[PDB]
RNA sequence: GGCCUGUGUGCAGGUGGUGCAUGGCUGUCGUCAGCUCGUGUCGUGAGAUGUUGGGUUAAGUCCCGCAACGAGCGCAACCCUUGUCUCAUGUUGCCAGCACGUUAUGGUGGGGACUCGUGAGAGACUGCCGGGGUCAACUCGGAGGAAGGUGGGGAUGACGUCAAGUCAUCAUGCCCCUUAUGUCCAGGGCUUCACACAUGCUACAAUGGCCGGUACAAAGGGCUGCGAUGCCGUGAGGUGGAGCGAAUCCUUUCAAAGCCGGUCUCAGUUCGGAUCGGGGUCUGCAACUCGACCCCGUGAAGUCGGAGUCGCUAGUAAUCGCAGAUCAGCAACGCU
């Protein structure tokens, strides 16, 4: 769904999100529910929902991560200073009507079409997966 | 046996409810010996109207605690109550006329900084 | 049958009530006869004051000092029952009135 | 005056008395006897630091309990201090001492304590932020201690206004009733004037 | 209503000087001439008699009643003579305002 | 009610006669807790009516209350320097009251030696046509007449 | 050695001042919903954002969004009380079914039956039916239920201001006194009064005043204290002490407004009660200054009140009475 503004620079924080998507899901895990109120447990059930939609890569990252690569540049901006500020290589297929010489790696394309965008995608999806199998 | 209760307002009065005449009993007398006052009787006539069993029923009740209105009341009450032991089908159309429900209006803690509950001193902005 | 009144008080209701077990159950060792714990009600006692110094008697402040109480009519005076009950020592906030 | 004390406001329901007996008639004696003992025991004793003052009476005997972290300070490894204490007992009509003296496990979990070791601190020499801080840490790494609060006033470092900021960490909810909280108060020397404390500790919560 | 000024003179603990007394009588006819609503005029003339002061000697509270609303003026100075003024140019300013507000 | 009303009190029948007015007529002669006592005077006094007139004190009680209830009443409103009155349309329910105040009012000042005279003889005199009760209730549509011409603000 | 006789000595004491030197303690705006921090970015910097926008809320309560992610004191809830109900429950209290006294009467044996008292505990949560609603919050109608939508009332006073108040509750930094601003005493005053202001009570009458007869409440207090039985005194009260450390006894088996009956007939009165002259009672060593009560006589001003103004939304307002504490006895109409 959405963007955290400040992933990459106030990592620490969203750190502690994590741990208490782990707490809450222990929570469930273990069961204990009536043990507080029935409409404070379906609160919990909104912040599972909103935690989430909001959150999954920090699940598995743990570990400094790089400004790779970029979703939905020129309504995201916001996602590039927080990468470029720091300056690791930053990549994404062209959002086409923007300032093309801040990125390290550019690569033009599309902007809104599904199909070239699930196309390129599959090809960094690819790039990935042989650079992990000849890893 | 049947006994049963009413409360309203520290008006505590315990009803054996008989399948006799219409001839109330309070501690010794009647219904205009005590509580020479119609309204009083209207309201503890009124489940008796609603079901149409005026003359139908005797009472033997105890007076205890409260006064004239707060007894009525729980007479009225326990009298309802009664009804319902009785026979539950008229229930219906008694929580439909409110003659049930235990009156939740009882008084009020006399606070401080005042003259009493709320009427306070003569604000002057003097 | 004989008859013997114990008339307990006390501030908390947690230490009567373990109080009147504990006292109950050294009356059921000798097979003497127990009533139990019959209630009586509380008094309240209330001291009503101001807050503040020098002034501002609108503002105040209550306070109750309770006091719970319980009678135990205990029968068959077994005075080796006797023996046993009088010589029980118990929390400091219960005071007892064996008569 | 915006704030009660909390344990005088969960004394019934969380928290628990400091001086227990019934009484009917002996009432406003056994009231003269327990200030005049407390008067004594800070008159005899103020190098170590009384955290609570606690036990009961009965037909005869007139028991004490009290708290202290450093008890190696107070009695007499001999005898000597708990004999002029049994003395002054004596003195004032208790007749039948059975005073059993206690020390704390956590003293940095203590609230009184904290704010008398704060206070010695202020009345040595010293200033305020790393007595404060110093404070606050010692008591937050231990497990029970889930918040804490500190007011002070005084004249600190920064001649006459009667200044007076807090410090915090964790969690205060002191509107809140099946919490515990400990409270902490001092009011003794400082050269310019006096220096008041207010301490406030937290230690999870109770359901029961 | 021209003497139903109610006046008020009052002093918790200074040396009042008779003469002031004077000073402020005509200072409060000097706003009769101006508003003619006027019953209550409760005065003090205060003193804080503190030690190493805060350039602020006397002090002194004024109110006043109209029909309905009432008036409110606090000054302090040093002595009798700003405190009067002072207070009386606030008071000033409130029926001014009051008798432009009126209408 | 900045948030808005609450409902209104549920009104007994009367245990003799058959009408909520009464029991809101008691309700509204009422002064310091004595119900009977206002219950026994207006007994009293329509029993009173009913030897004057051989009939039912209900129905000239209900024509009095014809005679002297009005539709049509007052509303202040401060505008442009000189606060003008308007005419507002009245509901059944305040409209009844009002008539009744009116009644009890006008009645307290009348020169009958008791209470329950004064009462009877300007019930009577209101279904005739003639109590101070009328008087003023002309005098409010005269009123009207005079500030009809502020019926444009429609509120 | 206890003790004091004194000698002086350290001194001890101050209600002497500064609440603008201070701690505490409290009132307040306000029980109004806000007040702030970490990290983060923006900005030269003060600082900002977060806390802004849309809906909803008892409400920074919650949702849909975004350079913010979160968090703490807060609001809400866990507390008591009241409101319905189940289990246990039996005296000092209920006492039906029972029996026995029968004028004073639950009075006594007898039954835990209804109450009941005290303890534990389910029960209300938009929980459920339906209609609206980003389908989200949330709200509009329904069922049951005792209560229905923060059931009601309390308690609980965010950061902070107001140099608010309190050096006389207390404690306290400074300066002053010490043969006296200290200290022990008898008398007097803090109750003065040509007036102004503020809070209240009873009145200005027939929904009334007077006389007589009859009924139902909760609540607390009581030992060198509460106090009736019988009688005398007009009645204040008077010897007397049963009986009670108390659901027992005093608290009448707890009242008054009220119900019924008779008179008064609109008035400066059978209103109203002031003020004053008498004669007495009680507590206290002590009632002149300066106490309350009673009886007698006295019988005033006052005929619903100006401008403007205070309070109150439900058992609330308005009215009648009672009780408690501080108290030797009383200004208590006050306060709770």
């Amino acid at each position: 769904q959405r963007w955290l503004g400040g992933m990459l620079t106030n990592f620490s924080t969203v750190h502690k999100r994590l741990q208490r998507l782990k707490e809450l899901e222990a929570m469930e895990q273990t069961g204990g529910f009536e043990g507080r109120t029935k409409k404070e447990i379906l609160m919990l059930t909104r912040e599972k929902n909103k935690l989430e939609r909001s959150l999954g890569g920090i699940r598995d990252m743990q570990k400094v991560p790089s400004a790779v690569w970029v979703v939905d540049t020129n309504k995201e901006h916001i996602a590039v200073g927080e990468a470029r500020k720091l300056g690791i290589p930053v990549i994404a297929i062209l959002d086409t009507n923007c300032d093309p010489d801040v990125v390290d790696y550019p690569i033009p394309g599309n902007d809104d079409a599904i199909r070239s965008a699930a196309l390129l995608t599959k090809v960094i999806a690819s790039a990935v997966a042989e650079g992990l199998q000849a890893r | 046996p049947i006994q049963t209760v009413g409360r309203r307002k520290e008006a505590v009065v315990r009803v054996r409810l008989v399948p006799g005449t219409g001839q109330f009993n309070l501690d010794g007398r009647t219904l205009e010996n005590y509580f020479p006052n119609k309204v009083h009787q209207q309201l503890i006539k009124a489940p008796l109207v609603t079901v149409d069993r005026v003359d139908q029923f005797d009472i033997y009740a105890h007076l205890d605690g409260g006064g004239p209105s707060g007894q009525a009341g729980a007479l009225r009450l326990a009298i309802a109550r009664a009804l319902i032991l009785v026979q539950p089908e008229d229930r219906p159309a008694l929580k439909k006329a409110g003659f049930l429900t235990r009156d939740p209006r009882a008084i009020e803690r006399k606070k401080y900084g005042l003259k009493k509950a709320r009427k306070a001193p003569q604000y002057s902005k003097r | 049958g004989q008859k013997i009144r114990i008339r307990l008080k006390a501030y908390d209701h947690e230490a009567i009530d373990a109080s009147a077990r504990k006292i109950v159950e050294t009356v059921t060792r000798t097979g003497a006869s127990v009533v139990g714990p019959v209630p009586l009600p509380t008094e309240k006692n209330v001291y009503c004051v101001i807050r503040s110094p020098h002034k501002y008697k609108d503002s105040r402040e209550h306070f109750e000092m309770r006091t719970h109480k319980r009678l135990i009519d205990i029968l068959d005076p077994t005075p080796k029952t006797v023996d046993a009950l009088m010589r029980i020592d118990l929390p400091a906030s219960v005071d007892v009135n064996i008569q | 005056g915006q704030k009660i004390n909390p344990h005088g406001f969960r004394l019934g329901i969380t928290t628990e008395w400091k001086s227990r007996w019934y009484a009917d008639k002996q009432y406003k004696d056994y009231v003269k006897e327990d200030v005049a003992i407390r008067k004594l025991l800070a008159t005899g004793l103020e190098r170590a630091g009384i955290a609570d003052v606690e036990i009961e009476r009965t037909r005869d005997r007139v028991r004490v309990d009290i708290h202290t972290a450093r008890p190696g300070i107070v009695i007499g490894r001999r005898g000597t201090e708990a004999d002029r204490i049994r003395a002054d007992l004596e003195k004032l009509t208790g007749k039948q001492v059975q005073l059993n003296i206690l020390e704390v496990k956590n003293p940095e979990s203590q609230a009184q304590l904290v704010a008398q070791g704060v206070a010695e601190q202020l009345s040595n020499r010293v200033a305020f932020r790393r007595a404060m801080r110093k404070a606050i840490q010692s008591a937050m790494r231990q497990p029970n201690v889930k918040g804490i609060r500190v007011q002070c006033s005084g004249r600190l470092g920064g001649a006459e206004m009667s200044r007076s900021e807090f410090y915090r960490e964790g969690r205060v909810p002191l509107h809140t009733l099946r919490a515990d909280i400990d409270y902490g108060l001092y009011e003794a020397k400082t050269t310019f004037g006096r220096i008041g404390v207010k301490v406030w500790i937290y230690k999870g919560d109770i359901v029961g | 209503e021209r003497p139903h000024a109610e006046v008020v003179v009052k002093g918790r603990n200074v040396e009042v000087p008779d003469h002031f007394r004077t000073y402020v009588s005509e200072k409060l006819s000097r706003l009769e001439r101006f508003d003619k609503t006027i019953y209550l005029f409760d005065v003090e003339l205060d003193h804080e008699r503190n030690r190493r002061q805060r350039k602020n000697c006397q002090h002194v509270e004024i109110t006043a009643r109209g029909r309905g609303p009432v008036v409110r003026g606090e000054a302090c100075a040093d002595s009798f003579y700003t405190a009067f003024e002072s207070a009386v140019q606030k008071l000033e300013g409130r029926l001014r305002r009051a008798k432009d507000r009126r209408k | 009610p900045r948030k808005g009303p609450a409902p209104k009190r549920p009104l007994v029948n009367d245990p003799v006669y058959g009408s909520q007015l009464v029991t809101q007529l008691v309700n509204k002669v009422l002064l310091e807790g004595k119900k009977s006592l206002a219950e026994r005077i207006v007994y009293g006094a329509l029993e009173q009516a009913r030897e004057k007139t051989g009939t039912d004190p209900v129905v000239t009680l209900k024509r009095a209350l014809d005679n002297v209830k009005p539709a049509l009443e007052v509303r202040s409103r401060r505008v442009g320097g000189a606060t003008y009155q308007v005419p507002v349309e009245v509901r059944p329910d305040r409209s009844t009251t009002l008539a009744l105040r009116w009644l009890v009012n006008f009645s307290r000042q009348r020169r009958e030696k008791t209470m329950v005279e004064r009462l009877a003889n300007e019930i009577l005199d209101a279904s005739n046509g003639l109590g101070a009760s009328v008087k003023r209730r002309e005098d409010t549509h005269k009123m009207a007449e005079a500030n009809r011409a502020f019926a444009h603000y429609r509120w």
